[PDB]
């Protein structure tokens, strides 16, 4: 069931390096921002922008991957994606301003449920300490 | 007018439409064209989603609009 | 009250409002400062998520309070 998405991911998958266009984040925040949205084929859309915007960061991104976050039904958790939703929300950020300061703050204004993970890992990275 | 329908895979339609034209009339094409039943499709503007009954005027959608079709929730 | 709204994004926006104001209310003075419709921003204190209706002071939100704000994706 070769689907189409495949053959979509593989030419902005060459765009990766390309010169940033609009149809990265056109097309792979929506599957991914849009409401809900397949989240496995997400998630490594997911990476894609950070490896990509790697250097230069926004809030729409984090703010539209913050809303998938809490749709979350932690009934999904069967399949494999955490570990790279997780990575995501770290690699992202690596400090400019209390920036992920405050998304830890947001975590624990929503309770605090397995989000540990994220918690800790995320609480680890932040500030200056890689050299 | 002329206005455009960008799919979530990279294909563009093109259909000719007008400014009283309802939501609900555009879809009814989009599935005379494709094979997406209305009950399953979610047209986009500017990031504003657009509501069946209402018209291509109630959103300020002019000519050559690149419409983004969102599936909502597809089922598979 | 003057109370603060931190967005999530980066930016604090200072609302004279008081502790019967309902949060339905502060979402439509937002609205008219910026331009993030009302069923578009996901207000969050200490405690958790405000819902409308509800006023301030179902949550003791007093003075100098920062609202953590979550909009729905680009308002426009």
């Amino acid at each position: 069931d070769t689907k189409i998405s495949s053959a979509a991911i593989l030419g902005l998958g060459i765009a990766f390096a390309g010169s940033k266009n609009d149809e990265v984040l056109g097309l792979l925040l929506p599957i991914a921002a849009s409401t809900d949205l397949p989240i496995e084929t997400a998630a490594m859309a997911s990476l894609a922008l950070a490896h990509v915007f790697v250097g230069t960061c926004n809030g729409d991104i984090t703010t539209s991957i913050m809303d998938n976050f809490l749709e979350r039904t932690a009934i999904e958790l069967k399949t494999d994606w955490v570990r790279f939703l997780a990575l995501a929300l770290g690699i992202l950020y690596m400090g400019q301003g209390e920036q992920v300061d405050d998304v830890l703050e947001t975590i624990s204004a929503i309770e605090h449920p397995m989000t540990s993970a994220i918690e800790v890992l995320v609480g680890s990275c932040a500030y200056t300490g890689t050299g | 007018m002329q206005i455009f329908v960008k799919t979530l895979t990279g294909k563009t339609i093109t259909l000719e439409v007008e400014p009283s034209d309802t939501i609900e009339n555009v879809k009814a094409k989009i599935q005379d064209k494709e094979g997406i039943p209305p009950d399953q499709q979610r047209l986009i503007f500017a990031g504003k989603q657009l509501e069946d009954g209402r018209t291509l005027s109630d959103y300020n959608i002019q000519k050559e609009s690149t419409l983004h079709l969102v599936l909502r929730l597809r089922g598979g």
